[PDB]
């Protein structure tokens, strides 16, 4: 059947996702991030 | 038939200045 | 010129840890 | 003693025609700290399997 022949060939087309710009998202940190080498702390003297 | 939505377009009615006061980064 | 126990197959396979190694900032 | 906590597990789900799941009990902890590894079938209130 021609209709079945068209369907079999063009049936499997994965969808497409459209996410706009300016959207809010998260990042869920998957590992321990160590900032010891790049920052250090010091106290600001009073007044 | 169906097309991707556009992001919100802001209304063009309540147009006001951004700068109520001169910034300090201009040093004024 | 020139010189010179062994069980729990499904459950204990689902409990295998995922250990992701940390990172250090540069 | 009474109040001991027993720990078990199951897996594999059920097939069709089965209305009982095989539970195996693994360890038991006496309220005083005793621990014995009993790996025993779990049954119903009258000893029917699973």
């Amino acid at each position: 059947s021609a209709a079945a022949e068209a369907l079999r060939n063009s049936i499997n087309i994965p969808p497409t996702l459209y996410k706009n710009q300016g959207e809010r998202v998260n990042i869920l940190v998957a590992r321990d991030l160590d900032f010891s080498d790049v920052y250090s702390l010091e106290s600001i003297p009073t007044k | 038939c169906a097309s991707a939505p556009k992001p919100k377009q802001p209304s063009d009615f309540n147009r006001e200045p951004v700068n109520k006061t001169v910034p300090v980064e201009i040093q004024r | 010129l020139t010189a010179g126990g062994g069980g729990g197959g499904e459950l204990a396979e689902k409990l295998q840890p995922m250990r992701l190694s940390g990172s250090s900032a540069g | 003693d009474r109040g001991s906590k027993v720990v078990g597990f199951y897996q594999g789900g059920l097939r069709q025609g089965q209305a009982r799941i095989f539970v195996q009990w693994s360890r038991i902890e006496t309220p005083s700290g005793v621990v014995i590894n009993l790996d025993s079938p779990g049954t119903g209130p009258l000893g029917e399997a699973g």
